[PDB]
């Protein structure tokens, strides 16, 4: 059994999408099917369904405003049209079958493992990157603020200090991406001795490589 | 329509052992409870329909309980593969499913009080106009833990941006980065610039602080 989703990726505000579902493994138009989200706020919540043959569709919102389900019964697929897309439907969409026994239909017994949708008008920016030494065994940090599209890496020093590194993941400010990255090393010695926090971001071809400074 | 409240956002268990996690409806589903675990990877799998009914592929260790508007996901014996996030749903209606926000499974560890780290904008960010103060917390159990910054004695938790790491799976530990974001301007006014961490271990705040005017 398998359901394999497609079609995901970056769009802008008021974009357009159609996400496609591909099923193997059993009897495609035996089952009722529908997709689920997942908001990074990490709740789950149904988008649509749609029944055996197709006829029927179910919607919690909004009929045609936003999304439309269907299916092609011959090529054991499924469909979602987005259209009209705001930020707030940036999220992991799943391909899911429905089951009943007796004869309600009530949960979703095999789901796909998701498309990300990301939904911005956003354009490529370049992130700045800013030192962090502390105030006013020692951490020091690098923040990595105002860049678009995700995602950047950050290497300390080398990185020789491979370890005691942390990297706190992205979030979504001001319309761009903000993330942070800390490191602890010996009081004796720095700044004996440099660090340097080497950021990329490669959607903007840009490498930049920053000393830590009191 | 038809909410659905899981007690508990994370917990905190041992290998081998018991662990419990309660729905509460907000009106009778007449058994129609399913249960399922998104694993960090993101995959999703449906583990108990119907209450009770335990899906095939799935081990012996999870049964579920429960009736009218109450019910509860168990798992004995509890093993490595298990630490996720358990999502109850409501399948009682169609299309008004609903999904409870989710209940995090993660290894119980010692309690370990986080490290703390407080940042000065760099000169180069104060030459943008822009303002960012920086605080970590670094390697702790549990989860659970509450940051408030205050500039001049005074609390702020406007433009505060607080993020979390993934439980360090080398160490069972959390760290979270917290950026308070200022213009130049404001930055200047101040003058005593706190960040104030309390966590089950504290007890009162750890608070690591600066001041501008040296």
């Amino acid at each position: 059994v398998k359901l394999v989703e497609s079609g995901g990726g970056l769009v802008k505000l008021g974009g357009s999408l159609k996400l496609s579902c591909a099923a193997s493994g059993f009897t495609f138009s035996s089952y009722y099917m529908s997709w689920v989200r997942q908001t990074p706020e990490k709740r789950l919540e149904l988008v649509a369904a749609i029944n055996s043959n197709g006829g029927n569709t179910y919607y919690p919102d909004t009929v045609k405003g936003l999304f439309t389900i269907s299916r092609d019964n011959a090529k054991n697929t499924l469909y979602l049209q987005m259209s009209r897309l705001k930020s707030e439907d940036t999220a992991l969409y799943y391909c899911t079958r429905l089951y009943g026994n007796y004869v309600r239909i009530h949960t979703m017994d095999y789901w796909g493992q998701g498309t990300s949708v990301t939904v911005s008008s956003a354009k490529t920016t370049p992130p700045s990157v800013y030192p962090l030494a502390p105030g006013c065994s020692v951490t020091l940090g690098c923040l990595v603020k105002g860049y678009f599209p995700e995602s950047v890496t950050v290497t300390w020093n080398s990185g020789s200090l491979s370890s005691s590194v942390h990297t706190f993941p992205a979030l979504l400010q001001s319309g761009l991406y903000t993330m942070s990255s800390s490191v602890t090393v010996p009081s004796s010695t720095w700044p004996s001795e440099t660090v340097t926090c080497s950021v990329a971001h490669p959607a903007s071809s840009t490498t930049v490589d920053k000393k830590l400074e009191p | 329509d038809i909410v659905l409240t899981q007690s508990t956002s994370s917990l905190s268990a041992s290998l081998g052992d018991r662990v419990t996690i309660t729905c509460r409806a907000s009106q009778d589903i007449r058994n129609y409870l399913s249960w399922y675990q998104q694993r960090p990877d993101g995959t999703v799998k449906l583990l108990i329909y119907y209450t009770s009914k335990l899906h095939s592929g799935v081990p012996s260790r999870f049964s579920g309980s429960g009736s009218g508007t109450d019910y509860s996901l168990t798992i004995t014996n509890l093993e490595q593969e298990d630490i996720a996030t358990y999502f109850c749903q409501q399948g009682k209606t169609l299309p008004l499913y609903t999904f409870g926000g989710g209940t995090k499974l993660e290894i119980k560890r010692a309690d370990a009080a986080p490290t703390v780290s407080i940042f000065p904008p760099s000169s180069e960010q104060l030459t943008s106009g822009g303002a960012s103060v920086v605080c970590f917390l670094n390697n702790f159990y549990p989860k659970d833990i509450n940051v408030k910054w205050k500039i001049d004695g005074s609390e702020r938790q406007n433009g505060v941006l607080n993020s979390w790491t993934d439980q360090d799976s080398k160490d069972s530990t959390y760290s979270m980065s917290s950026t308070l974001t200022l213009t130049k301007d404001e930055y200047e006014r101040h003058n005593s610039y706190t960040c104030e961490a309390t966590h089950k271990t504290s007890t009162s705040p750890i608070v690591k602080s600066f001041n501008r005017n040296e």
